[PDB]
C-alpha cells in the first residue's frame, strides 16, 4: 500500500519544533569523541528507555497542575521544591556556557564577510605558522605536526588560546568577542522583553529554511569524493565499546540535553494554551522528529570528517583526537571552503545557525522567568521588566570566565560536569520522586481522567524501576570512573576534578539543604513532621 | 640553506621598461612572501610592494601601485618585477627579501646580491 | 600606512658603553602577544641583515650583543658591549597589516 499517512499529518507540524542545538553541535562532537557508530545503539537504548516516558511525564504534569518548575512541587511533594533551584542554577550554567558558541558563529558570521574566506588559506593573514593547505590539488605529502589552515584560524583568530598556557594561567578579555557577546544579550533582552509567543509566525520563516539548507550541505557532502569512507565509520556496531568503556554517561547527558526534560523547559512552555488536547501522540513524534534530525546532522557531520580523513590519508578516529566543541567550525568550515558559492552558502549557514540558537536559548531563558513568577506574585509578577534585565545582567557576569583566552579550557569543564551528572540526578530526585511520593496510581487516574485513555503497562512500569534505576547507575558510574578530559596537547590539571566536582554539587546540594530547612518550620516530632510535608499544600 | 640569486645589473631609459627576477630555492616557494625593497645611492631603505605565490594575495606600498608589476611563476620558483615609466629618480638598487612563515612576518636573511640599475 | 619615526639620529662609537635606539609607534598596538617589529642592520656596501626580530626574540646567527626589549609603542635596542665590528646603519620596520615601510636609520660613527 504505502500510504504514508503518517508522514503526511502532523508531520509538517512537529518538524518545525525540535529545532535545536543540541543535535546540530552537541550530538555529532560526543558521538565523534567516543567513536561513530558504537554510540548510536546506546543512545537509542538509552533514549527509549528513560527519555520518551520522563517526556510525557512532564508533558502531562505542565498540562494538568499548569505551574512552573518552582510551583509545581505545591501539589506533589512539598519537601522536593529544592529541584526548582536547581533548575534555575543549571539553567543559570547553561546560559553562562551556551552563549559562547553563538557568540563564536557571530564572529565567524561577520569575519565572513570578505570575498576570500579566511578558512581557505593561511597565507600569513594575521597570524600563522607550519601551514599545510594544499592537500591534493598539488599532490603534496603530509607530515607530522601539520594543521589545516581551518584549525589555525580557529586556534589564533577567533580563540586565541596561545596566550594562555592551561587553565590554571588565564590571561585577559578579548574584546573581539565581548562586542558580539553584548548584542547577543541584547537581542536576546529584546525578545523576551514581554514573554508573549505561543502560535507566532515566525516559527513558519525560522524552520524552513534550515531544512533546505540542511539538505543542500547533505547532497553537496554526499557529491564530495572520500564520503564512503566516513559512512561505514558511522555504521560500525563495535560492540567491544559497549561492554564495559561507560559511554552510557555521555549518551544520556546528551538525550536530557537534546530532548527537554531537565531543565523544566516542559513543564514552563506546558502550563498554558493546552489543556486535553490530544495527549500522548504529541511527544513521542516531536521524539522521533528531533532523533532523525540529530542523525541527519550525525552522518552530515560523519561524511565530511570521512573526506577530510580520506584527503590527509590518516585514520578516521584520528583527525580531531583532542578536538573536543571546535568540530563543528573546523569540517564545517572545510566543506564550505570547496562549495562554489562559498561565501553566501557561509553566510546562509551562519545566519540560519545563529537564529537556531537564538530559538533554542529563547525557551532556556524563559523556564526561570515564568518560574519566580508563580512562587513570588505579589513582588516581581507586576513589573516583568526589572526581573528579565537582572536576570540578563547576572548570565552575561557570569559569562566572562569563557570569554577568557583560555575559553576552550571553560567550556569543556563546564559541558559535562554542570550538564551531565547535575541534569542527570534531577531528573532522577523528580522521577523518583513522582514515582513513589506522589504515588504512581494517583499519576494514572489523573492522566485518564484528563486524556481518556490509560497509559500501556511499558509506561507504567518506566518511572517505577526502568528509568530512576537507569539513571542511579549510570551516576554510579560516572561517580565511580575518573571523567578526566584532554584537549590541545593538555589534559587537565590534577584539582580540575575536585573544581568540576564542586561545581556540579552546588547544583545539586539546593535539594538537600531545602530536605533540612522544610523539617525545622514545622513543629511535632521526626514522624509527625514526616507526615505534615509529605501530603501536598491544600488550596 | 635556502639560495635566492637575482639579475644582473641593467641600463634606466628613458621611457623604456625592465624586468628583474628573482629566483628562490631551497624551502617551499608558495609558502612565503617576497618582499621588494629600494635604496637610493646615499638614501635609505624604501618597501615597494609584496606578493605571495600561489595566486593569493597581491599588495603594494602605496606609491609604486602603478609604477610596479611582480608576476609569480610556480613552474621555476622565480618571481619577476616589471617597472613602467622609468626616470633619473628609480636609478636604485632592487633587493629580493623572502618574509617568514607565518606569525612573526620577518624577513629570513635571503637578500639578494642587490639589482642596481642605472 | 603605519608612519614609523626613529628619534635619534646619530651616536658615538666607543669602546665598552651602551647605545639606545628607539622607533616610534604612536599608531600601533600588538595583535596576538607578538610585536609585528623587526630589526635589520646594513653595513656600508653589504645587502641589509636581519639583526632581531619581533623585538624580543633573536635571529639566526647573531650573537648575544643585541638584545631587544619593549612592547606596544616604544622599544629599545641594547648594544652594550659595541666593539669596533658593530659600525653599521639599524633601520626599523612594523609588519602590522599592511603596512611595511622602513626608518630613517641611525649611523654610529665617532
Ligand atoms: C609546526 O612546527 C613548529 C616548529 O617545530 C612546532 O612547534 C613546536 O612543537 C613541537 C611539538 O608540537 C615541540 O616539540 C617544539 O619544541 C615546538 N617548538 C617550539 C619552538 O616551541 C609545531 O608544533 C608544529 N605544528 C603546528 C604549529 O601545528
Ligand atoms: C529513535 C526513535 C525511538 C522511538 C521509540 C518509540 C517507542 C514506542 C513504545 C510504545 C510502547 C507501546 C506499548 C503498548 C502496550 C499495550
Ligand atoms: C561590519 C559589518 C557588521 C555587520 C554585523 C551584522 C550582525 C547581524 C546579526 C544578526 C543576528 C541575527
Ligand atoms: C571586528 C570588530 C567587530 C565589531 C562588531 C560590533 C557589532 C556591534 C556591537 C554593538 C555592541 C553594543
Ligand atoms: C571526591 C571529591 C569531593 C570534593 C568535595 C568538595 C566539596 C563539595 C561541596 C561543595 C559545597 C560548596
Ligand atoms: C530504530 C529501532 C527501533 C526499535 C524499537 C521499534 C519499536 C517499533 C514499535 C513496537
Ligand atoms: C582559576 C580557576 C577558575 C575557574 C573558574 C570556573 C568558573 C565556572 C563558572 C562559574
Ligand atoms: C582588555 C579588556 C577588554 C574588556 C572588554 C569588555 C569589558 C566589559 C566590562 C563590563
Ligand atoms: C555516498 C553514500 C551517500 C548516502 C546518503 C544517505 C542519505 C540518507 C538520508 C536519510
Ligand atoms: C531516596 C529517597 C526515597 C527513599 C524511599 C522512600 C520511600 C517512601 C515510601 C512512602
Ligand atoms: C570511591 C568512592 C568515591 C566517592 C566520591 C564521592 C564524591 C561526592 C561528591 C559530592
Ligand atoms: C537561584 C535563583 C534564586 C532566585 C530568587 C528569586 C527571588
Ligand atoms: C537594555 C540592553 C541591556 C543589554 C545588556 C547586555 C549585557
Ligand atoms: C535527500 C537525500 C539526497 C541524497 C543524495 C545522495 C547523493
Ligand atoms: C538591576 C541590576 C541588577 C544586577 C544584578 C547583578 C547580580
Ligand atoms: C581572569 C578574568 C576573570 C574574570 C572573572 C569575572 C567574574
Ligand atoms: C503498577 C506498579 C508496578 C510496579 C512494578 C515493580 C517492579
Ligand atoms: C545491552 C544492555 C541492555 C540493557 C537492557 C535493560 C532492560
Ligand atoms: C538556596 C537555597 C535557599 C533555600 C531557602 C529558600 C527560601
Ligand atoms: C539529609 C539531611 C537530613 C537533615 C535532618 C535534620 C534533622
Ligand atoms: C552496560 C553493561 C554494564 C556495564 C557495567
Ligand atoms: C536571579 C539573580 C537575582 C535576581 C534578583
Ligand atoms: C555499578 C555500580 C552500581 C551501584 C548500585
Ligand atoms: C542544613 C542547612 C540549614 C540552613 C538553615
Ligand atoms: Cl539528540
Amino acid at each position: 500500500r504505502e500510504t504514508w499517512g503518517k508522514k503526511v499529518d502532523f508531520l509538517l507540524s512537529v518538524i518545525g519544533y525540535a529545532v535545536d542545538l543540541g543535535n546540530v553541535w552537541r550530538f555529532p562532537y560526543i558521538c565523534y569523541q567516543n567513536g561513530g557508530g558504537a554510540f548510536l545503539l546506546p543512545y537509542t537504548i538509552m533514549a527509549i528507555f528513560g527519555g520518551i516516558p520522563l517526556f510525557y511525564m512532564e508533558l502531562a504534569l505542565g498540562q494538568y497542575h499548569r505551574n512552573g518548575c518552582i510551583s509545581i512541587w505545591r501539589k506533589i511533594c512539598p519537601i522536593f521544591k529544592g529541584i526548582g533551584y536547581a533548575i534555575c542554577i543549571i539553567a543559570f550554567y547553561i546560559a553562562s556556557y551556551y552563549n559562547t558558541i553563538m557568540a563564536w558563529a557571530l564572529y565567524y558570521l561577520i569575519s565572513s564577510f570578505t570575498d576570500q574566506l579566511p578558512w581557505t588559506s593561511c597565507k600569513n593573514s594575521w597570524n600563522t605558522g607550519n601551514c599545510t593547505n594544499y592537500f591534493s590539488e598539488d599532490n603534496i605529502t603530509w607530515t607530522l605536526h601539520s594543521t589545516s589552515p581551518a584549525e589555525e584560524f580557529y586556534t589564533r583568530h577567533v580563540l586565541q588560546i596561545h596566550r594562555s598556557k592551561g587553565l590554571q594561567d588565564l590571561g585577559g578579555i578579548s574584546w573581539q568577542l565581548a562586542l558580539c557577546i553584548m548584542l547577543i544579550f541584547t537581542v536576546i533582552y529584546f525578545s523576551i522583553w514581554k514573554g508573549v509567543k505561543t502560535s507566532g509566525k515566525v516559527v513558519w520563516v525560522t524552520a524552513t529554511f534550515p531544512y533546505i539548507i540542511l539538505s543542500v550541505l547533505l547532497v553537496r557532502g554526499a557529491t564530495l569524493p572520500g564520503a564512503w569512507r566516513g559512512v561505514l565509520f558511522y555504521l560500525k556496531p563495535n560492540w567491544q565499546k559497549l561492554l564495559e568503556t561507560g559511554v552510557w554517561i555521555d549518551a544520556a547527558a546528551q538525550i536530557f540535553f537534546s530532548l527537554g526534560p531537565g531543565f523544566g523547559v516542559l513543564l514552563a512552555f506546558a502550563s498554558y494554551n493546552k489543556f486535553n488536547n490530544n495527549c500522548y501522540q504529541d511527544a513521542l513524534v516531536t521524539s522521533v522528529v528531533n532523533c532523525m534530525t540529530s542523525f541527519v546532522s550525525g552522518f552530515v557531520i560523519f561524511t565530511v570528517l570521512g573526506y577530510m580523513a580520506e584527503m590527509r590519508n590518516e585514520d578516521v578516529s584520528e583527525v580531531a583526537k583532542d578536538a573536543g566543541p571546535s568540530l563543528l567550525f573546523i569540517t564545517y568550515a572545510e566543506a564550505i571552503a570547496n562549495m562554489p558559492a562559498s561565501t553566501f552558502f557561509a553566510i546562509i549557514f551562519f545566519l540560519m545557525l545563529i537564529t537556531l540558537g537564538l530559538d533554542s536559548t529563547f525557551a532556556g531563558l524563559e523556564g526561570v522567568i515564568t518560574a519566580v513568577l508563580d512562587e513570588f506574585p505579589h513582588v516581581w509578577a507586576k513589573r516583568r521588566e526589572r526581573f528579565v534585565l537582572a536576570v540578563v545582567i547576572t548570565c552575561f557576569f557570569g559569562s566572562l570566565v569563557t570569554l577568557t583566552f583560555g575559553g576552550a579550557y571553560v567550556v569543556k569543564l563546564l559541558e559535562e560536569y554542570a550538564t551531565g551528572p547535575a541534569v542527570l540526578t534531577v531528573a532522577l530526585i523528580e522521577a523518583v520522586a513522582v514515582s513513589w511520593f506522589y504515588g504512581i496510581t494517583q499519576f494514572c487516574r489523573d492522566v485518564k481522567e484528563m486524556l481518556g485513555f490509560s497509559p500501556g503497562w511499558f509506561w507504567r512500569i518506566c518511572w517505577v524501576a526502568i528509568s530512576p534505576l537507569f539513571l542511579l547507575f549510570i551516576i554510579c558510574s560516572f561517580l565511580m570512573s575518573p571523567p578526566q578530559l584532554r584537549l590541545f596537547q593538555y589534559n587537565y590539571p590534577y584539582w580540575s576534578i575536585i573544581l568540576g566536582y564542586c561545581i556540579g554539587t552546588s547544583s545539586f546540594i539546593c535539594i538537600p539543604t531545602y530536605i533540612a530547612y522544610r523539617l525545622i518550620i514545622t513543629p511535632g516530632t521526626f514522624k509527625e513532621r514526616i507526615i505534615k510535608s509529605i501530603t501536598p499544600e491544600t488550596p | 640553506q635556502v639560495q635566492l640569486q637575482q639579475s644582473g645589473p641593467e641600463l634606466v631609459k628613458l621611457g623604456a621598461s625592465v624586468r628583474i627576477s628573482c629566483k628562490a630555492s631551497g624551502y617551499r616557494f608558495s609558502y612565503s612572501w617576497m618582499n621588494w625593497v629600494k635604496q637610493r645611492p646615499g638614501k635609505g631603505l624604501e618597501w615597494i610592494g609584496r606578493i605571495y605565490p600561489g595566486d593569493g594575495d597581491t599588495k603594494y606600498s602605496g606609491k609604486f601601485k602603478g609604477k610596479a608589476t611582480l608576476t609569480a611563476d610556480k613552474s621555476s620558483s622565480t618571481v619577476y618585477m616589471q617597472l613602467s615609466s622609468l626616470t633619473s629618480e628609480d636609478s636604485a638598487v632592487y633587493f629580493c627579501a623572502r618574509s617568514a612563515y607565518g606569525s612573526e612576518g620577518f624577513a629570513m636573511d635571503y637578500w639578494g646580491q642587490g639589482t642596481s640599475v642605472t | 600606512d603605519i608612519v614609523l619615526t626613529q628619534s635619534p639620529a646619530s651616536l658615538a662609537v666607543s669602546l665598552g658603553q651602551r647605545a639606545t635606539i628607539s622607533c616610534r609607534a604612536s599608531e600601533s598596538v600588538d595583535n596576538y602577544g607578538i610585536s609585528f617589529l623587526n630589526w635589520f642592520q646594513q653595513k656600508p656596501g653589504q645587502p641589509p641583515k636581519l639583526l632581531i626580530y619581533a623585538a624580543s626574540n633573536q635571529g639566526s646567527g647573531v650573537p648575544a650583543r643585541f638584545s631587544g626589549s619593549g612592547s606596544g609603542t616604544y622599544f629599545s635596542l641594547n648594544i652594550h658591549p659595541m666593539e669596533e665590528d658593530d659600525t653599521a646603519v639599524y633601520f626599523c620596520q612594523q609588519t602590522k597589516g599592511v603596512s611595511w615601510t622602513f626608518g630613517g636609520g641611525t649611523k654610529v660613527e665617532i
